[PDB]
DNA sequence: TGCGAAATTCCATGACA
DNA sequence: ATTGTCATGGAATTTCGCA
DNA sequence: TGCGAAATTCCATGACA
DNA sequence: ATTGTCATGGAATTTCGCA
């Protein structure tokens, strides 16, 4: 815009240019003596190219791009133009890291009854023990009661074999698992349908969603580690020992063991509780029904100083699962279709696929 | 005297030899005395080692104060006596040729033998794969004397697999003829 | 102690046993009717074995071990005996995680002059580019001015070749690096001695100590990533471009580029600053000496709610560097010989070797 | 007129052919006009490609506003003209057969040629490895006219390698005899 | 002597694998 | 015998333009 | 009706690779 | 078409034993 800069040299006011400054012509270009020093005022038609040239030197953010521009030029609302370029730079949007934390975690309600929901997962590969490399961990959501199965692979065939032994005791309403090959197979879906079990899947690459079982994996590995100190890692024979030990371990916050929450009475194990000895099984089951309802439940923690919670229509970016060397950590922007809860969202990428993802695997696209 | 509780007494016994299924010939039957809950384990023999291998799986879930059995070789062995002593389990035997359990247990063991016979007929070599469904059926069977099924008494909740369709358990004239055909 | 329990059954007071309770004899053992229920009081000579039996079921901590014991027994100050056993259990001490955070980080003073201290490190392996897999990064501590060198390996030979090209410009007083094979070799020590350069090494497995260069590695990889979007990862030819781009990038907090801090004047690059055009080189160097002294310096942040700071004589445990599967994450206790600063310490393990370690790689041994 | 600054003008020239050292035969000499700072690069030839390869290393540290040279083929080529235009570098040439730089630069180039000659004598095939020490010596050499060395003027600090021992630079009767022996 | 807007400064967030 | 660092973009705070 | 000590409860820390 | 969890051991707080 050379017509815009023409009236300026003359001396009449233009919206955005402070009238208290001296706008002259020198070396064939419009200049202004500013407190910082003499700067060139480029015509509006040149500004986009200037911002892009400065930004492209090192793909700098707002202030670092501005500081370069400001060395030579001045124009009204320079950062508005810098931010407009930052918001259009695909390389910056997909490579830069987020600086906004996810909103506070949800503490999903504890399943009401034993067998309402099982959390399943695999531990491994572990050092070989009798040809076995993996452990299928099955944690009952209400009680925390765990079943352990040694496997040669994290497969559907091994999961089905293990769960047919477990389901001889009782059948769960739901089986929650991550999106591992063993659990997402059509053969596993078919196995569950046959039994009336609903399969629930965690959002991709979010093990916190399977937190109930993940946390038990920690305890299983910790005990196996302790029992194998200064001995070869022959864990196979220890699985039944670890299962029984953990199922009979008190949770200091609950003041109950997973066994007690499942049966309301201790079996013949060391230090069995004898407090319901004079009660009848019915009186004991009545007290168990009361204990199961009054267990402590944690609540969502405070949001951090700079958290973000999803909004329908918002431009958001999914995290690249296994990013290759020197490749962006983020996918191209997507739009939030449905907000399932403040931590789970349905997105539509540029491809056109609907993905249910955790907000931990998303960043809000910068500069709107 | 204190009231009867789950894990106070487990009644164990062997069923078999049965037609081979996945290389298995026997079924070790474990019944909790109080609740009437049944755990079934296929074995290749009624030996102390097969009893110990199977019971090591059960005792990784729950240990009984007492195990009751007849005077079968597998249960009277010094090896089985050592295994129990190690777990603080008292072994209890019935007098030879006089098998006494309890009304609830005797009745339960009858249902087990009859339900196995009913389902064997037609597919006598496919029972290994049926053991989980046999157990669910048995444990979700209503007890006329206690008002609750073994699942309810053990967990204190209703099951997700109620067995409303109370089947015959008695062999049909067709199943009787198909059963007598196998006995050849 | 059966003599101790004898006077109790009679009825005379014993220090530790509340006199308001009924201490009787039943089934050949001393019992007490407590609010919780009737508990067996074992003789002092049996207690250690009881605590050890309860603890060993699942190698439980204080409360979980206590809750088991309390099911059958009662005795004065039970937790004192539980904690005495927890403090003697080698398997728990070396396997359990710490629950005390390290003290707040130090913000070491910025080197006073360019060439006072160089921070060196390797980036790689990267996708092969002209047979090159690694990048030797040399960051001047004062200015932040970086030199980049492509290498085929993170070796002494490649480091020496690169630094002989760099040291043609100027020789540094100190070269700070981590304990990588390339820098700890006798050949490298010899190379530095020959030139009067002092070698300074970070504590083991603590890249934060090399933070100055680590942080530049982030910027180098970020720019390489951006420039290679939708192109094959041919980074070799981009190293000179990345070096020049980053050395001429403004730090928004300082409002200076590494080039400006090193030379006090911009070279012929885009958007060169022209503010010292009318000053003489001497006037310009005088202003540069003033800029270099007034740069912003961060201060140590607040300590977290539950941090720990080392003390001479304290029993502490070093973190296992590469712990194998099902093996403890901690070494056996060591003693703190010298507290170099609140974040660095000299320890003496059970072997008898003196190790200078970061407090981030230590946990204070539990239960004294 | 504005005061003289570092990076305002780089004076470039080739020294050689020299005896081969690590396959190298020439030295491209770059001298900053203001400070007198010297950068030396070994090349296998005085070609445009060798000039571009070497200057690509220097211009990754600092770009001059002007490059001054004589009318040597490597510097007058259209390829070298294109390379400079790309970096916003103005090429400046002296008139053929009339090489004019500056007092400070002419004096500096004399020191370079003489220091190289002094150190070549005895080890004429080991100069490649000596280029870093030659540069440090030259850049830490006190300027009688400016009161500061090229290192001080470029960085505005003292160096960690001061060159207090101001050596002869003139060839000894022994070095003169050893030099005339090589000329055979 | 105070208003609205632009400019600057602050600073949590996250990654150097 | 040593030790974290700093680009980033919303928010908070200060300064600017005008009166 | 209040003291000192023991017991219980709280809760940051860190790991499920 | 879903969602973090909880053992751990010092510190903070409540309860106990006695008066
Ligand atoms: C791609 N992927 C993983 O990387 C992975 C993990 C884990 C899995 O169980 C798991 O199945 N997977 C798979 C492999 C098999 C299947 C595709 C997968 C499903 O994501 C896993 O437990 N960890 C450990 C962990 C780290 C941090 C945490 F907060 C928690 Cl709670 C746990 C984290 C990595
Ligand atoms: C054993 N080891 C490493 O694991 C390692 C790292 C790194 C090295 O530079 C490095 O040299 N090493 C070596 C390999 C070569 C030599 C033995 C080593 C010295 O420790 C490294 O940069 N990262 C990235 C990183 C993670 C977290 C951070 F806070 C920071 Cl500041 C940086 C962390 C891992
Ligand atoms: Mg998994
Ligand atoms: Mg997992
Ligand atoms: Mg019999
Ligand atoms: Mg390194
Ligand atoms: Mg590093
Ligand atoms: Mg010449
Ligand atoms: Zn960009
Ligand atoms: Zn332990």
């Amino acid at each position: 815009l050379d017509a815009e800069l023409d009236q300026l040299l003359q001396g009449h006011y233009i919206k955005g240019y402070p009238k208290q400054y001296t706008y002259f012509l020198e070396d064939g270009k419009v200049k202004v003596s500013r407190p910082e020093g003499v700067k060139i005022i480029p015509p509006q038609s040149d500004r986009q190219k200037i911002v892009l040239q400065a930004h492209n030197l090192a793909h700098t953010g707002r202030e670092a791009t501005l500081l370069k521009i400001a060395n030579l030029y001045w124009w009204p609302n320079m950062r508005k133009d810098v931010v407009k370029q930052l918001g259009r730079c695909q390389q910056c949007l997909i490579t830069n890291a987020s600086n906004k934390a996810s909103g506070p975690i949800l503490r999903p309600d504890r399943p009401q009854k034993p067998f309402d929901k099982f959390f399943i997962d695999y531990i491994g590969p572990l050092p070989p023990s009798q040809g076995y490399l993996y452990v299928l961990v099955v944690v009952d959501g209400m009680t925390g009661f765990t079943w352990l199965y040694p496997t040669k692979a994290p497969s559907t065939s091994a999961t089905v074999k293990s769960l047919n032994v477990l389901t001889s005791i009782a059948i769960p309403k739901v089986i929650h698992s991550d999106q591992g090959a063993a659990f997402t197979s059509s053969t596993f879906a078919e196995w569950a349908k046959e039994r009336g079990i609903h399969l629930e899947f965690s959002t991709p690459y979010h093990p916190q969603s399977s937190g109930k079982v993940e946390r038990k994996n920690s305890d299983i590995k910790r005990l196996l580690t302790k029992l194998l100190v200064g001995r070869p890692t022959k864990w196979y024979d220890l699985l039944p020992v670890v299962q029984l030990a953990l199922n009979n371990t008190y949770s200091p916050v609950l003041k109950y063991t997973p066994h007690q929450l499942l049966f309301g009475i201790d079996s013949n194990t060391p230090f069995a509780n004898q407090d319901t000895l004079d009660l009848t099984r019915e009186e004991e089951l009545s007290l168990l029904q009361e204990i199961r309802t009054s267990l402590y439940h944690p609540s969502t923690p405070p949001a951090s100083s700079r958290s973000w919670s999803p909004v329908v229509g918002q431009l958001v970016q999914e995290r690249v699962a296994r990013p290759a060397s020197l490749r962006p950590r983020w996918h191209k922007p997507s739009t939030v279709l449905k907000v399932l809860n403040p931590r789970t969202v349905v997105i539509l990428d540029h491809l056109g696929n609907n993905r249910t993802v955790s907000i931990d695997n998303l960043k809000p696209t910068s500069h709107q | 005297d204190r009231p009867q509780k789950p894990f106070d007494k487990f009644f164990i016994d062997y069923i078999g030899p049965l037609p081979p299924s996945q290389g298995y010939l026997y079924v070790l039957v474990v019944v909790d005395g109080m609740t009437g809950f049944t755990w079934l384990y296929p074995t290749k023999a009624p030996s102390t080692s097969a009893t110990v291998k199977s019971l090591n799986v059960l005792t990784s879930i729950a240990i009984p104060k007492v195990i009751h059995s007849d005077q079968g070789a597998a249960f009277t062995s010094s090896t089985f006596a050592e295994w129990a002593k190690e777990r603080g389990i008292h072994l209890e035997f019935s007098t030879p040729y006089h098998p006494q359990s309890s009304g609830k247990v005797e009745r339960k063991n009858s249902d087990i033998k009859r339900l196995l016979t009913k389902l064997l007929v037609g597919r006598p070599t496919k029972w290994y794969d049926l053991l989980p469904v046999v157990q669910l059926a048995l444990n979700n069977t209503y007890s006329p004397v206690l008002k609750y099924t073994p699942h309810q008494l053990l967990f204190g909740i209703d099951s997700n697999t109620p067995f409303a369709n109370q089947d015959t358990l008695d062999l049909t004239r067709e199943e009787e003829l198909s059963l007598l055909q196998e006995i050849r």
